[PDB]
């Protein structure tokens, strides 16, 4: 379903691996020319598809991230790796392989990629 | 069915 960003029985925090995650990974995501698409949930509206949310049932976007990391949502550092990679995997799953918006999914899931094995450990 | 995207 839709995803929250705040739950008050949920214990949350910001260790340094979720500090990276925000200020490394989420930050150098954001100011790549490909991530305009990712910034807020998919627009089924804007973009006219009438079947994207009967398909995708787990929506996640990099603003719904960003806030998690903002509100001190998260535990653990896995929890926002999870995130990234639903919005992925949602993105392959809806739009065929040579479509242009997996392109741009597949380049920043490469930075992605790359950002987090450099994290320190905890 | 997204379309074109730069």
């Amino acid at each position: 379903s839709m995803p929250e960003v705040s739950n008050p029985s949920k214990p949350g925090r910001k260790t340094n691996q979720l500090q990276y995650m925000q200020n490394v990974v989420v930050k150098t995501l954001w100011k790549h020319q490909f991530a305009w698409p990712f910034y807020q949930p998919v627009d089924a509206i804007k973009l006219n598809l009438p079947d994207y949310h009967k398909i995708i049932k787990n929506p996640m976007d990099m603003g719904t991230i960003k806030k998690r990391l903002e509100n001190n949502y998260y535990w653990s550092a896995s929890e926002c790796m999870q995130d990234f990679n639903t919005m992925f995997t949602n993105c392959y799953i809806y739009n065929k392989p040579t479509d242009d918006i997996v392109l741009m999914a597949q380049a920043l899931e490469k930075i992605f990629l790359q950002k987090v094995a450099q994290m320190p450990q905890e | 069915r997204k379309g074109v995207k730069s």
